[PDB]
RNA sequence: UUGCCGUUGCUAUGGC
């Protein structure tokens, strides 16, 4: 997503951090027959805490 | 006023005290030197009252309290002088603690009815980082990396600390002023456990470079390096003799070192479930031996990462008795967190029934010298007190203390009172994370503090 | 059994 | 050692070239020595196989030989039979040398660097400094290879060149 | 049936982890799912070890699809906290990879365990 | 620091002495002069220096003992 | 009794 800046120095760090979590979210969606949104929310709140920290 | 007279005066006075307390006089005098004969002579397991123990938890600011060492003065029969360093320190009990925050703290625990009361502290930091980067130049006064262990000298004059900085700093007990710094002089020589030879100034240090280093604190000099473990030497123990024992962690081997004879005895668990299940006709294989404490000059106990508390004898290479899953099994992972699938039954399957369950590790294990009682620690939330049988062929669960919550990094026991009636105080360091690393998932309700428990004997 | 010492 | 039957076969010359190249051997005498030991071991194993199974001498000597080879490390624990002793090669012995082990453990960046380290008294097996590249490391001694306490790479003071350069720089 | 499959027994898991700790000392161990994904892509992986108690497991289930397609053995160990301790790092590790090197000092042990995983699969 | 350990102690009253094997561990030091060893053994066994005799000393290869 | 923040007392324990 670096051609359309989908995820966008401290600005870059959050972009990279969001990329890892985004990759984690896709794995849960793809290999679950009936994916739920419970893990996606906690994943997002984890990014929010990182967002506040920087 | 000849010196022979002085000993005679003290000797006569000491007998006068024993007569006042009271065959019996003859019996006690043998017990005074029973320590020299390396055999268990303190059979007070039955007399303990675990249920009535007064338990308390004292919080501490330092994060991840890593180790605790207790100093108890002992009246020396040879000279009838107390082990206390100076006149001011008569009958005073001290406890020293170290934490991953690079802080060493001393406490006073003389009053069993009262909580530990901080006296003095010294803290390190980045100020002490060595610029030279050569191992022999790692001689800075303060610590700059996690302190992992601490021990208080039997003479009460020094307390020595070491950690991942690959240094062995010895402090003055009165002021916590560093007086000497001994580099381990190895790239990976991280100190992991310290033990003094009882009633002596010799120190044995276990390093992560697979070697045990020995020191003489009075001369501030290294003596010997011992070799032979197949993995890191995580823990070490010692008693009146020079027979220190060690456990090599993943190598799954406990070694006793006869320093004079320059020989070692190798002990290996060698237990396999298929036979244990066949003999029965959940068993987990041991992964490491992490803790050790010598009950006796001819016996010691070890605690592994599969919840096994083993009793050993010098004569036999295999364990004489084993207590599998001593602390129980860990709680199952939650089914709402195991999988992201919506249907509950789908998530329950990912638990795979009971195959994912694992046992508690024996994070701490301490045995009172020359006694039939030892204490085992983990993060199950309770300290278990055990009793070794009279024949020293098996042990049973005496009782439990539920006050401690968190990872029990280290246990200690200190005693007070006359010979007949004696109160034992159990001090255990509690931390939110394991001393070596941060592997363990956070335990609900865990807190950084010094767990304390006073137990009284009656009969 | 022998005896043990360290000096200097 | 004992000289080979026809030293000048081209295939033999290329085999010696490859062995010396991979294990950094100084001359062919080392290869001949290892081949001589291997030949003795395999001849003994052959004569043991010739005898009938359950023969007391076969049982005793074969068990002793396989135990020896397992201790030295050449023979795997799951191949404890004389037939697999017949299947040994010179490479198996060459790998057990201290030079190759020092190279493999990561202490040296190349076999020749390992040899230079060994003959300069930098490598210790347990407590004892070893300066003999042809030292054969057993299983237990496989791990105990480390830099010696006296070595400047082992935690002693820097070598003569290092402290001399420091002295000139300070002046 | 379960997504985390096959799961090594107690006897095998100690053997696997013992290989893991030696690979760590010899700089032949890659730690973490992201690293293990790269090694499979480059074709330098001997076999993959995975944690069956990962929360959730699904964040490491892309490896079996990669592992099988390249015909690389894979196995699940019950504990991630224990696996992290073996790896030599101070945090739990859910997935690890053993890099390929025929000149490694621990070649025989890696091949011994690799055979067991193949039979176990 | 340097350590002296005695082993294989045999009391020989016929010659009126005690004979033993002496092991000297001397990290970071060439070796121990026989006179110094005599002084240390003498005080350890509580006898005059004149009554102590040591011989047959070989430093182990690599040093330190 | 705590580095910070609470609750509970005139002391004890919840979170980071």
């Amino acid at each position: 997503g670096a051609e359309k800046a989908l995820f966008r120095k401290n600005k870059g760090r959050i972009s990279r951090y969001l990329a890892n979590k985004c990759s984690m979210a896709s794995r849960i969606d793809n290999y679950s027959e009936e994916p739920s949104n419970v893990f996606g929310s906690v994943l997002k709140k984890q990014v929010e805490q990182r967002l506040e920290f920087y | 006023e000849n010196p022979a007279d002085k000993r005679r005066r003290l000797a006569k006075q000491y007998l006068e005290n024993l007569k006042s307390e009271a065959d019996i006089i003859a019996s006690r005098l043998k017990e005074d030197v029973a320590e020299q004969q390396g055999r268990v002579f303190r059979y007070f397991g039955d007399k303990l009252l675990i249920s009535e123990a007064k338990q308390s938890f004292t919080r501490v600011g330092e994060n991840n309290l890593t180790c605790i060492s207790c100093f108890q003065p002992v009246l020396n029969k040879y000279t009838f002088e107390e082990s206390s360093n100076g006149d001011k320190n008569k009958g005073r009990l001290f406890a020293y603690t170290v934490s991953k925050d690079l802080q060493l703290t001393k406490y006073d625990i003389t009053d069993f009815s009262k909580r530990p009361k901080k006296l003095k502290y010294a803290k390190g930091g980045a100020k002490y980082i060595p610029t030279s980067k050569h191992e022999y130049e790692n001689t800075t006064e303060g610590h700059y990396d996690e302190i992992l262990t601490v021990a208080a000298s039997p003479d009460g004059k020094y307390v020595v600390t070491g950690g991942r900085d690959r240094k062995l700093i010895v402090w003055s007990t009165e002021s916590l002023s560093p007086v000497k710094v001994i580099p381990t002089k190895d790239r990976r020589g991280e100190v992991l456990s310290l033990a003094f030879r009882k009633n002596s100034d010799q120190l044995y240090a276990s390093c992560a470079d697979f070697k045990i280093r020995t020191y003489s604190i009075n001369q501030f000099s290294q003596l010997e390096i011992l070799y032979g473990h197949h993995d890191i030497v995580e823990d070490i123990s010692a008693l009146a003799m020079e027979r220190c024992v060690t456990v090599g962690a993943r190598d799954r081997t406990a070694m006793l070192w006869k320093i004079p004879d320059e020989t070692r005895l190798t002990f290996r668990g060698g237990d396999e479930p298929q036979k244990l299940l066949r003999r029965w006709m959940l068993f987990f294989c041991e992964g490491s031996i992490d803790v050790v404490s010598m009950v006796d000059d001819f016996h010691f106990i070890t605690g592994s990462d599969n919840g096994n508390i083993c009793l050993w004898s010098l004569a036999k290479k295999k364990p004489i008795f084993t207590e599998r899953i001593a602390h129980g099994i860990l709680p199952e992972p939650s089914f709402n967190d195991i999988s992201g699938e919506t249907d509950e039954e789908l998530r329950k399957r990912q638990l795979q029934g009971k195959k994912l369950l694992q046992p508690f590790w024996i994070t701490s294990l301490y045995a009172i010298p020359y006694s039939n009682v030892f204490i085992s620690g983990s993060w199950s939330g309770s300290l278990k007190v055990w009793k070794i049988s009279d024949n020293l062929r098996s042990f049973e669960l005496l009782g439990e203390l539920s006050g401690a919550k968190g990872v029990v990094t280290k246990i200690q026991v200190v005693e007070s009172g006359k010979h007949g009636k004696e109160k034992f105080r159990i001090l255990a360091s509690i931390a939110k994370e394991h001393r070596l690393g941060r592997w363990i998932a956070n335990v609900s309700g865990a807190r950084n503090g010094i767990y304390s428990a006073v137990i009284d004997q009656t009969g | 059994k022998g005896k043990n010492l360290s000096f200097k | 050692y004992s000289t080979p039957k026809r030293p000048y076969e081209s295939s033999r010359l290329d085999a010696e070239l490859k062995l010396a190249g991979e294990f950094g051997l100084k001359n062919k005498k080392e290869i001949y020595r290892i081949s001589f030991q291997l030949s003795k071991i395999r001849r003994a194993a052959r004569d043991l196989l010739t005898r009938d199974e359950k023969d007391p001498k076969r049982l005793f000597e074969g068990n002793a030989l396989i135990r020896r080879l397992v201790r030295v490390g050449v023979l795997s624990e799951d191949k404890k039979k004389l037939d697999y002793v017949l299947a040994l090669k010179v490479e198996d012995f060459l790998e057990r040398r201290l030079q190759t082990q020092v190279y493999k453990l990561g202490l040296a960046k190349s076999v020749h660097h390992a040899r230079v380290l060994i003959t300069q008294r930098h490598i210790a097996v347990g407590k004892q400094i070893v300066n003999i590249p042809s030292f054969m490391v057993r299983l237990d001694s496989e791990k105990h290879i480390d830099f010696a306490p006296t070595s400047p790479f082992g935690g002693a003071r820097p070598g003569r060149v290092a402290r001399r350069n420091a002295a000139r720089k300070a002046e | 049936n379960p997504k985390a499959f096959p799961l090594a027994d107690a006897a095998l898991t100690q053997q696997i982890l013992d290989v893991v700790q030696q690979a760590a000392n010899l700089r032949q161990l890659k730690k973490g799912a992201n690293e293990a994904t790269k090694t499979l892509n480059r074709g330098i992986s001997e076999f993959i070890i995975m944690a069956a108690d990962c929360e959730p497991i699904e964040i490491l289930l892309h490896l079996p699809l990669l592992c099988e397609d390249k015909n690389v053995p894979y196995v699940f160990v019950p504990s991630r906290v224990a696996l992290g301790r073996a790896c030599g790092v101070s945090r739990p590790v859910i997935a690890a990879s053993i890099t390929t090197n025929d000149a490694s000092a621990i070649k025989t042990q890696i091949y011994a365990v690799k055979d067991k995983i193949e039979t176990l699969l | 620091a340097v350590t002296i350990r005695t082993r294989k102690v045999i009391s020989n009253p016929l010659l009126a002495r005690k004979q033993f094997v002496v092991d000297v561990l001397h990290p970071n030091r060439a070796n121990v002069s026989k006179d110094e060893l005599r002084e240390k053994l003498a005080e350890v066994y509580k006898a005059e220096k004149d009554a102590v005799s040591v011989f047959g000393f070989r430093t182990q290869f690599g040093g330190g003992k």
